[PDB]
């Protein structure tokens, strides 16, 4: 249940979604 | 009595008399940066870099990097009287015998993942938008060394606790790959370990490379990297006022000191939650590293996973030219430098095959580049295959497929899947281009039908431009700018009526606010329009 | 542009004059709330303030869940195990939740109160003016031709020899300290002072040493070894046995350093003591040189696999495979551990076995192959 | 200043145009050798060449005295001891003399061939021009007064609470991990687990432990602590003795950890078993509390001195002084080790001495004072 | 090593401003402890020459 | 055949086309410093610091900073079988068991 494979899943769909999804809220679309 | 008005001018005059930074502060306080969400993807790799410096300095003065054997005799009850290295005892003392020590240790591993993830996302902005073409070539190369260093700086990081999962990665990578090199392979192994594996001097060498040297190089490359984007006037997408020699965006002092400083507060806030809630590297579960035991598997973190999958998929191909041998592990060491050589030297490959040696300051929208979009997603789909073939001890167990069938979908798929993602993305990109031409020639497809009085279902397009005396619109010209496809995005939705979420404002204060919304989104619209006509 | 006029210019006309110097032209800059009596401005300055008060309330919570909390480690079957397991999650949703809400509360001050300004700045990039390209190229070349170094082919030629023979001096002094010799005779075997990769711990120190195939009693390093009878295991016992040189023993500090050099410093020591079932012996192929390296359905192959050197521990007693956990090579134990899958290309090194006169398992000497994962100087 | 004229301006005329933009006026600049063939130019261009060829020869020597020199360590009375003592000097006068001679030759190129120039540059410091001072103070304040933060008293007050409670959150979470309690009960003594700095190894674990005054047999790392008879030393003892658990012994790895925590991991253990001659006994002044802590012209004072904790070891057998090498305190062994000199103001903690029934030296417990170098929470 | 016992363990033990509470904060325990030199190796490589080179 | 004049002109046109360090570099180059012997005294502390970098990056490739006890059993004959820390044994491996490691250690202290 541990190891670096659930680290990678819980990074891209939690940490980088909430880092891109914040960047899409701060920045604009042009 | 405090004033903070006379003191703000009497101190600002003391700086501007001893020094004189006002003719130099203003030129970098009127600096204009383009507001776009993709242009904040590089800041995630920078704001996670600072957290790795801050949380790293904390546990630098708790970690003991030797390999001297010592029994535990501490607080963790399954590890009692166990022969462990001193690097694994003082990594079990940070986790267990320091107030808030596991937290700082966990934030520091999650920030190491957000560092390496938001490099790969940021490479994907630079590659697909074409932000590397004429002036930014050296900034790609100074850039792409930070990816190669972040592969190894992270790999030298979790090798330090000397875990059982982590030690078998050193036996695989630094002792198996770097011993089958054909010119000298055994001489390089004694120049890295001081002897045969494990030795005694490895983890102190991997501690000085990891604290002094490689962050000394990464921080020196970043300072050379951010200077080449501060002093080369950051690229922008084409649009209304964007004309190849302007930077149409927002300044530095009121805005972008706030929206880039508040964004640093949120990226630290996300890593504070992930370092607190989600456990990352439980090195107390698997025991200390000793060369007579293994775990159920062995795999690196996700940035070094494509090298592990590259080991697993190349078959047992060895040559034996003479009384020597050339093992299977050299196919990765020549297959890792070949990937890094194509990624450093890419802006010089594309200008050789296209002749694109003109000064570019407007980004290519990546649907307008159907080949490099397709070559890129070829290289994502090869990365995504090599990083899923290194965890085929988990796909076999949890997804119930096989342990033999997962390598053959990784071997047959290594040729097939980069070849059928090149096709479907060269044909996705052109099929987005034709969607941008059905919205210029005909207009935005509004949903409303209107049956005519003789049958004749029609669609009532919105023309996005001038009209003819006949009902057809004049065709506009494409200009690299994103076109709207939906009518709500053209402001046809309206305002829901101001007030709270439950109780409304008295509607005299509504018509005074929504009038200032159609007079600030229209004063802004006649500001770009009277500036676009000033240029042309 | 002159001090006679700067004494009466307003603050807005000085921002515009500060942008004409840099080419910066704010085309549009209108404040967010032009209507003074609004009542929706008053509920969005609290909507900003509610996030900043949460950043102070959570930082005050992080100050109090750090001091006043049972941070002490408690074991699994204890009383305060649950209250310990909420220490580091409470260090996260009080630290990180504060500046997540100061980060939201400062974006919402930019989205809602700092006025939306669209600035256009002409980048002057691409090419320097001619009055600056030429006064540098006529300054670097005058510093090189006025130096009179090109006419002096004796100073400039001996400087390249001087910096070359010094650059060859340091790069050998900086590197040649850590260039060890990998084939230096170190390990004192029966043949006398072999290399390191050619020796494995099963190599006999003299002619008749009789290394024992001794297992351990769990956690092999600090545990004393014990000898192994051949009737110990039954059908695929796969017991890991270590080189016990019949004079080490445990109990004293002088001869406890031997057992850590067999395991925790000793790679290529462990071998698997595979016991083939007697019902399937006709489906066993011996190797060419290694024809009689067994003693009665007991095979001894190494755990150290023949590709990058992880210990191949998983055995799967039904079908005789030696599946390795790292890169999954699947050596076929009935066929001299020839790999039938995976990236590995070579067989595991087989160890000979002969029973002792007392009745214990003894190796007949070292392997035929080096156990290591294919260094360049390997014969095959 | 215009591209039509920069095509014909010579290389000298562009340096003067490149300096007037920067404010640099080369007043005097004249080449070193105005006469072409002088025969003194030809001997100072070889003299520069000889120092550069000296580096290219001494740097090549450092390549050859590094690889081809017997650098191996040799003992003091060996055969190749002289060639080892010239290893690191031969690394010094070949590395360092190479770039000293390259550095000398590169100065002698600047002193003799690069032309002497006197350039004057007007520093424009002291104050910015008014157009730059005014378009910054009106640019900083327009991003503050136009930002409408001054009128919003709710946000700016909760931002100070918000950032203040986060600055007091990190600076406790970043610092309060390494703050320990000096008075936590750790050492399990007979008086109910007293804290550290009141335990010094001589504190008995129970009532009748009888810690022996055991010396070391030289090189006290792996040396067993032999006992000490009170008649072993004649006069002027100076025998550093240590606590002995009388359950350790020597040889086993379990009890060898008790002697590693005895000396190297345990400070304020060693005391001086000083023996007084019987001729001077009336000139002994006992302490008011430490009246009967002696047995037959013997005394036991700590090596750890009463000021900054260096081991006091110098004995001074003529006039009894306990001079310590770090800061020269000079305690007086006839006067309960009261200081005669130095920065030390406190005496040394005497250990009581009593013979065993067998006839060995036994301590009667701990000291009266703590041994340490005057910590803050000290009773004395 | 006696220079550390003199300076860092004698001067820091008698400061009246806070007391001996700092002595357990830069040694991790009584002198010599176990985390002295790996804390003096971290400061001396990155922490102090990262401030010297920044200054 | 190499030229080093046309090859150095097209390199300067390449730097000044990507970047534009023309007016920026010339003001730095045309910087005037006073020639006085006392004004080189700060450069000795600037040049001794670079030597501490270069000989200190070397010196941490061989140093093990722990305090865990271990007997010596190495090459220096008086200190054989002495309970020492590993910080002291590798400081005796730089001096003795590294080729020219005593030199780089002594340069780094001077
Ligand atoms: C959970 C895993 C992930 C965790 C990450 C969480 C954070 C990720 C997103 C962060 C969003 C930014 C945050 C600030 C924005 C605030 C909104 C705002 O004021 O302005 C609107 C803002 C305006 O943007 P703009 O710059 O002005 O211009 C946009 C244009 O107007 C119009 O633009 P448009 O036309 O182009 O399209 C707009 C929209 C396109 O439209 C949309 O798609 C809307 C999407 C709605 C999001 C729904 C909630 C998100 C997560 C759902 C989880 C449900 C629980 C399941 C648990 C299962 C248990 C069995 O595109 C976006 O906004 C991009 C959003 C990117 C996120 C997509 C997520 C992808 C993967 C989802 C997996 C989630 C992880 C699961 C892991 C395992 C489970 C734990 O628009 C938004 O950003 C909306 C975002 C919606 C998120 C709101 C919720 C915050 C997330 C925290 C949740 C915790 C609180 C809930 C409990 C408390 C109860 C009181
Ligand atoms: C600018 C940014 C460009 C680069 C993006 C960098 C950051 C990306 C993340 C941010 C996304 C946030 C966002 O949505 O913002 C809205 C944003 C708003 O646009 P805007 O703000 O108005 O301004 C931007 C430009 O003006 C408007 O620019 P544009 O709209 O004209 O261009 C959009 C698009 C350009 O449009 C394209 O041409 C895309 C071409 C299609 C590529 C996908 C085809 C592959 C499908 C394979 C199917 C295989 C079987 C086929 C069966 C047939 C034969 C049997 O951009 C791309 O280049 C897409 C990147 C291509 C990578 C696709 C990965 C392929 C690997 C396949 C995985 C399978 C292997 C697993 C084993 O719209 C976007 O730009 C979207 C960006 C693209 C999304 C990236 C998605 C890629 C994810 C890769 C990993 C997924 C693998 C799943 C693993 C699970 C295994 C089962
Ligand atoms: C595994 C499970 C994964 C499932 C998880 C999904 C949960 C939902 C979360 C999504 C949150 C999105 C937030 C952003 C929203 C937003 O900003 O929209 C407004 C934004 C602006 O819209 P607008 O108002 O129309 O402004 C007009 C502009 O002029 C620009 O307008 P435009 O129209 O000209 O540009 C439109 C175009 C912009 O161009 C792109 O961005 C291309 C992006 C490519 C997607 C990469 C996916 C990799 C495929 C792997 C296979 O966007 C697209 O059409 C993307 C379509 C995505 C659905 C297709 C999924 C792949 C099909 C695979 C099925 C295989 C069966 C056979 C093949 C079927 C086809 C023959 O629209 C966007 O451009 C957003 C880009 C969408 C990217 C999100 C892709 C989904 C996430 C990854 C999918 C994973 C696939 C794995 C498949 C596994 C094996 C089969
Ligand atoms: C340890 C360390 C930091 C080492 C880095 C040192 C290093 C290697 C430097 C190399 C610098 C390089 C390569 C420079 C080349 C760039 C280049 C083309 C220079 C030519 C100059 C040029 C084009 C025009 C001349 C300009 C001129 C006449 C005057 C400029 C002088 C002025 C006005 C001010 C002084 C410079 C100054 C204070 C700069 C600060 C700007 C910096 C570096 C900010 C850092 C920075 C930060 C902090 C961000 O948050 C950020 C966020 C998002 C995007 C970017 C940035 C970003 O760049
Ligand atoms: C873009 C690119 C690689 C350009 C290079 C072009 C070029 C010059 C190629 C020549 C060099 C060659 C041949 C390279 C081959 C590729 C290779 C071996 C190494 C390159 C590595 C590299 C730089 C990769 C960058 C591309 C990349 C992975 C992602 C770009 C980010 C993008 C576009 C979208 C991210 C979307 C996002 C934030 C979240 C979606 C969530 C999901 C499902 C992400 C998918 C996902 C990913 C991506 C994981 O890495 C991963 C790792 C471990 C566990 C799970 C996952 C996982 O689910
Ligand atoms: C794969 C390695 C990288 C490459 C090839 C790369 C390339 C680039 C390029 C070409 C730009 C400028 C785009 C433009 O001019 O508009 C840029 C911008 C930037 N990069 Fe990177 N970069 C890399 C990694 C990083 C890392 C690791 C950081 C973190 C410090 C970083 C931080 C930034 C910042 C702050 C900017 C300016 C703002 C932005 O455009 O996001 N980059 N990068
Ligand atoms: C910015 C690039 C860096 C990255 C990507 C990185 C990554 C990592 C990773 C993945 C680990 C292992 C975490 C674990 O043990 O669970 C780690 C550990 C460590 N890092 Fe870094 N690091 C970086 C910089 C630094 C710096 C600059 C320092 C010095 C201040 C540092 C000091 C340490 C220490 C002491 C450890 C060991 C702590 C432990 O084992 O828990 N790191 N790092
Ligand atoms: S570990 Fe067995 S093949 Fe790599
Ligand atoms: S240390 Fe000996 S007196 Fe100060």
């Amino acid at each position: 249940g541990f190891g670096p494979a659930p680290e990678g899943m819980a990074m891209w769909i939690i940490g980088m979604v909430a880092a891109i999804g914040v960047a899409m809220w701060i920045g604009s679309r042009a | 009595s405090p004033d903070f008005a006379k003191l703000a001018a009497a101190q600002g005059d003391a700086i501007d008399s001893r020094y004189h930074p006002s003719a130099a502060v203003r030129r970098q306080l009127n600096k204009v940066f383009p507001t776009h969400w993709s242009f904040l993807l590089g800041e995630i790799a920078l704001y996670s870099f600072i957290i790795l410096l801050l949380t790293g300095v904390w546990l630098t003065l708790f970690f003991d990097p030797s390999m001297a054997h010592v029994t535990y005799d501490g607080v963790y009850q399954p590890l009692r009287g166990v022969q462990m290295s001193r690097a694994y005892e003082t990594a079990l003392d940070i986790s267990f015998e320091v107030r808030g020590g596991l937290f700082v240790r966990q934030v520091h591993h999650w920030a190491a993942l957000m560092f390496a993830a938001s490099i790969m996302v940021h490479l994907a902005r630079i590659f697909f938008t074409g932000a590397f073409r004429r002036p930014r070539e050296a900034n790609w190369v100074i850039g792409s060394l930070l990816l190669i260093l972040a592969m190894f700086e992270g790999f030298f990081g979790y090798s330090l606790p000397d875990d059982l999962l982590s030690g078998t990665g050193i036996r695989a990578a630094l002792s198996g790959i770097t011993m089958g090199i054909p010119v000298i392979g055994t001489w390089m192994h004694w120049a890295l370990f001081g002897g045969d594996f494990p030795g005694e001097i490895l983890i102190p060498r991997l501690y000085a490379l990891h604290i002094l040297l490689i962050p000394g190089i990464i921080l020196a490359l970043i300072g050379a990297h951010l200077a080449l984007v501060w002093f080369q006037k950051h690229t922008q997408f084409p649009g209304p006022g964007r004309t190849e020699t302007n930077v149409v965006g927002v300044r530095v002092m009121p805005v972008f000191a706030v929206k880039s400083g508040a964004f640093f507060a949120m990226i630290t806030g996300v890593l504070g939650l992930m370092g607190g809630l989600l456990t990352i590297n439980p090195i107390w579960n698997l025991g200390p590293y000793k060369p007579s035991q293994v775990s159920a598997g062995s795999q690196p973190d996700f940035y070094m996973m494509w090298t592990d999958g590259l080991i697993r998929l190349w078959p047992a191909w060895e040559f034996y030219p003479f009384g020597h041998t050339i093992p299977q592990g050299v196919w990765v060491a020549v297959g890792m430098g070949l990937v890094f050589a194509l990624l450093i030297a890419y802006p010089f490959i594309e200008k050789k095959v296209t002749g694109d040696d003109a000064h570019h300051n407007l980004l290519q929208r990546p649907r307008d580049v159907p080949v490099r979009t397709a070559i890129g997603s070829m290289a994502i789909a090869l990365y995504l295959l090599l990083t899923f073939a290194c965890m085929n001890d988990i796909i076999a167990l949890k997804f119930h497929i096989s342990l033999n069938a997962t390598t053959w979908i990784g071997r047959i798929g290594m040729v097939v899947l980069p070849a059928i993602v090149y096709f479907v993305a060269y044909r996705w990109a052109i099929s987005l281009q034709r969607s941008d031409r059905e919205v210029l020639e005909h207009g935005v497809e509004t949903g409303i039908i209107k049956r005519l009085p003789h049958g004749a279902y029609v669609e009532l397009h919105q023309p996005l431009g001038p009209v003819d005396e006949h009902g057809h619109p004049i065709p506009l010209e494409y200009a690299g700018a994103p076109l709207p496809k939906r009518m709500n995005k053209l402001g046809s939705g309206g305002a829901p009526g101001t007030g709270s979420f439950l109780f409304p404002d008295p509607a005299v204060e509504h018509e005074a606010l929504t009038e200032a919304a159609h007079a600030s989104e229209h004063k802004s619209l006649t500001a770009l329009k009277e500036h676009q006509d000033r240029i042309h | 542009p002159t001090d006679a006029e700067l004494a009466e210019m307003s603050r807005e006309e000085l921002v515009k004059l500060g942008g004409k110097i840099d080419g910066v032209e704010t085309i549009f800059k209108e404040p967010r709330w032009p209507v003074p009596g609004t009542k929706a401005e008053k509920r969005t300055e609290r909507l900003v303030a509610y996030w900043l008060m949460l950043g102070g309330l959570s930082g005050l919570a992080l100050l109090l869940v750090f001091l006043f909390w049972p941070w002490e480690y408690q074991p699994f079957g204890s009383e305060g195990e649950f209250l310990y397991s909420l220490a580091t999650p409470l260090y996260g949703l009080t630290f990180g939740l504060s500046i997540l809400s100061i980060g939201i509360g400062a974006v919402l001050f930019q989205k809602k109160f700092i006025p939306e300004e669209i600035s256009v700045q002409d980048r002057h990039d691409g090419r320097s003016p001619e009055v600056h390209r030429k006064t540098v190229a006529a300054n670097l070349t005058d510093a090189l031709e006025g130096s009179t170094l090109k006419r002096r082919k004796v100073i400039g030629l001996s400087l390249g020899i001087g910096l070359g023979a010094f650059g060859a001096g340091t790069l050998v002094a900086f590197i040649g300290g850590l260039i060890k010799n990998p084939w230096k005779p170190v390990v004192p075997t029966a043949e006398g002072k072999k290399a390191v990769l050619w020796t494995s711990g099963w190599t006999p120190r003299f002619k008749g040493e009789t290394i024992y195939l001794a297992r351990a009693t769990g956690r092999p390093g600090e545990s004393p070894f014990v000898k192994m009878r051949p009737e110990d295991i039954d059908a695929g016992g796969m017991e890991t046995v270590f080189p016990w040189r019949e004079s080490d023993g445990d109990g004293t500090t002088v001869e406890s350093e031997h057992k850590l050099t067999e395991i925790a410093m000793g790679v290529r020591n462990p071998v698997m003591l595979i016991r083939i079932k007697p019902a399937d012996m006709h489906r066993v192929i011996k190797r060419k040189g290694q024809e009689s390296f067994n003693f009665g359905e007991l095979f001894a192959y190494t755990k150290v696999c023949s590709h990058l050197g992880c210990p191949s521990s998983l055995y799967e007693q039904q079908t005789y495979r030696i599946l390795c956990p790292c890169h999954q090579s699947q050596f076929d134990a009935l066929e001299f551990a020839k790999p039938i899958f995976g990236p590995a290309a070579r067989a595991l090194a087989q160890l000979p076995i002969t029973i002792d006169e007392d009745g214990y398992l003894v190796a007949n000497g070292d392997f035929v192959e080096p156990v290591g994962p294919a260094f360049w100087e390997r014969k095959s």
